[PDB]
RNA sequence: UUAAUUGCGAUAACGAACGAGACCUUAACCUACUAAAUAGGGUUGCUGGCACUUGCCGGUUGACUCUUCUUAGAGGGACUAU
């Protein structure tokens, strides 16, 4: 019945991410770095607390997981979110510039007293049974 | 150029924890002492008979906690081990008694260095502080100018400098992400180095001692002059280079990457060769990377110890 | 008592044995030792874990009890 | 899921407090440190006996030396470590 409560969980995230440069894999080192880098009163708590920090080290090695986060992940997400693709992926550099409307839209198009290349399509109102 | 190949050829079974360092004395070819996790220290006698390329000798118990840095003496009869119960240990490499226990350290030390003559110990702890023993047992000095850990002191051997000069130059770094000259007789400070994104891993200065390698978190290899005070080049591992090592014959850096053991030509600047064994039973993500290396005398064989308690010896074997 | 102090006698001579081998004769024939030993009775080289558990109030044993009236 | 209102979480709930846990005592493990005629051991004395080969089992508050066990301080050690 090891559950590793609150205090050495909390401890433990927030030793991550402030200190993931300096974190290792290996339980030693971490528990050093525990010793120096935090002041656990008692020395048990201390090794419960570098366990689960190598723990969830060992996790983030692997993948990328929730609760947690530090200079270098949050930098990571928002290279990958300023990525915007140098071709387009709108105003028809697909399909030979044509994009297929049915009547109505063109109709809408018409009535707003704009010319767009269209391309009529009926749109079969025979509907599928599902 | 140089079809080098490198097969493993035995395996050294018998630690119980990850083979933390290495060390072989030129005199002494056919003698290896490892230091491991568990505390003890191992005296390892060379066969070139079969499967197995030694034979342990002598178990050196002793020490209470993690043994970190190993260094055999110029004669070959002498090994200075450090751990990490803050004391270094000296031990007759036959009698398996210890001589003396060096005692200072606050901090539990990480590296330790012998001397070019059997004349000073220079000890690399926690405590952000290096060490200069006598061979009896007490602290000469105690030198500072680290603000953080430091993990690597290798001597860097004196080849030719002028005839003789009596003067003891060596390396130091950890994590302070520098890379500092010693000189000893007297007993200051040399140049900087200051090239590492992260912090420092492992330092190890040529075998000639005018080329000094450093490594650390980022994998970025950096290789400066210490008699020049220059850079010489930079590599990157894209890994974790946990330790590394130059070479007495070729002109090499094994590097002990967290996926393998990478080896780069140094005239080339490219590497040439990676080594990765074959283990049973894993998930290809915590393979058992390598933390000790060290070449033989010649440069014929080296020996890596792993995480998975082994020490594995790759000879080399030209296939033409 | 009688049994303890003859367990006691062969983890002394055990021990004994190995320390006496790694410390001045050899490595291989110490393990060999260890190999002999550790797969026959492992207490052989290890020392007995078990010890007994202190007495507690409302119990005459470590574990007991007393018995209830109930009525 | 946990021994646990112990956690992972989902969420008109957000942050918290007591309890549990943490914490102390005790039981381990320390041929690593400090040491010890109010604890032990070795060598050597001075002796007793038997053996006769230099060895065995003893006695002595005679000396030198050591701390493995016995002690108790600072520490290490396990955190489900791989
Ligand atoms: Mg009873
Ligand atoms: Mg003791």
């Amino acid at each position: 019945g090891r559950v590793r409560t609150k205090t050495v969980k909390r401890a433990s995230k927030a030793l991550i991410e402030k200190y993931y440069p300096k974190l290792t894999m290996d339980f030693q080192t971490n528990k050093r770095l525990c010793d120096e880098i935090a002041t656990i009163q008692s020395k048990r708590l201390r090794n419960k607390i570098a366990g689960y920090t190598t723990h969830l080290m060992k996790r983030i090695q692997k993948g990328p997981v929730r609760g947690i986060s530090f200079k270098l992940q949050e930098e990571e997400r928002e290279r990958k979110d300023q990525y915007v693709p140098d071709v387009s992926a709108l105003d028809l550099s697909h399909s030979n510039d044509v994009l297929n409307v049915d009547t109505q839209t063109a109709e809408l198009v018409n009535s707003l007293g704009l010319k767009l290349p269209l391309s009529v399509s009926s749109v079969s109102a025979v509907r599928d049974r599902r | 150029s140089s079809n080098i190949m490198l097969v493993l050829r035995g395996t050294l079974e018998g630690h119980n924890g990850w083979v933390t360092s290495l060390s072989t004395s030129a005199a002494q070819p056919n003698l290896l002492v490892s230091g491991s996790r568990d505390k003890t220290l191992i005296s390892w006698r060379l066969t070139e008979n079969e499967q197995q390329f030694g034979v342990p000798v002598r178990s050196y118990k002793g020490h209470s906690h993690i043994v970190q840095d190993v260094v055999v003496s110029a004669d070959g009869n002498y090994a200075v081990s450090a751990s990490w119960d803050k004391t270094l240990r000296l031990w007759n490499l036959a009698t398996g008694n210890s001589e003396a226990r060096f005692v200072g350290h606050t901090g539990d030390v990480l590296s330790v260095a012998i001397d070019a003559n059997s004349s000073k110990i220079i000890s690399a702890s926690r405590d952000k502080t290096i060490r200069v023993w006598n061979t009896v047992g007490d602290c000469a000095y105690v030198l500072l100018g680290h603000t953080d850990w430091v993990t690597k002191v290798r001597v860097a051997p004196k080849n030719l400098e002028d005839v003789d000069d009596g003067r003891i130059t060596f390396v130091s770094a950890g994590m302070d992400k520098i890379v500092r000259s010693w000189s000893l007789n007297s007993y200051r400070i040399e140049a900087d180095f200051i090239g590492h994104n992260n912090y420092i891993n492992v330092v190890q200065p040529s075998p000639d001692g005018s080329l000094a390698a450093s490594a650390g978190k980022d994998g970025q290899i950096y290789v400066w002059n210490l008699k020049h005070k220059s850079a010489f080049m930079n590599f990157d591992a894209k890994d974790e280079v946990f330790a590394l090592a130059f070479s007495p014959s070729r002109f090499w850096l094994t590097a002990a990457t967290a996926s393998g053991i990478k080896i780069y030509d140094l005239e080339n600047e490219v590497l040439i060769d990676e080594l990765k064994p074959e283990f049973a039973g894993y998930t290809k993500a915590q393979d058992p990377h390598a933390v000790s290396l060290a070449w033989s005398a010649d440069g014929q064989t080296l020996f890596a110890g792993y995480t998975d308690n082994v020490i594995r010896v790759w000879q080399v074997m030209t296939a033409n | 008592g009688h049994v303890s102090q003859v367990y006691a006698i062969r983890q002394a001579i055990a021990k004994g044995l190995v320390a006496y081998h790694q410390k001045f004769v050899d490595e291989q024939s110490k393990n060999e030792l260890k190999k002999a030993f550790t797969s026959y009775d492992r207490t052989l080289l290890i020392a007995d874990s078990r010890r007994p558990e202190p007495k507690k109030f409302g119990g005459r044993g470590a574990r007991s009890r007393f018995q209830k009236s109930y009525r």
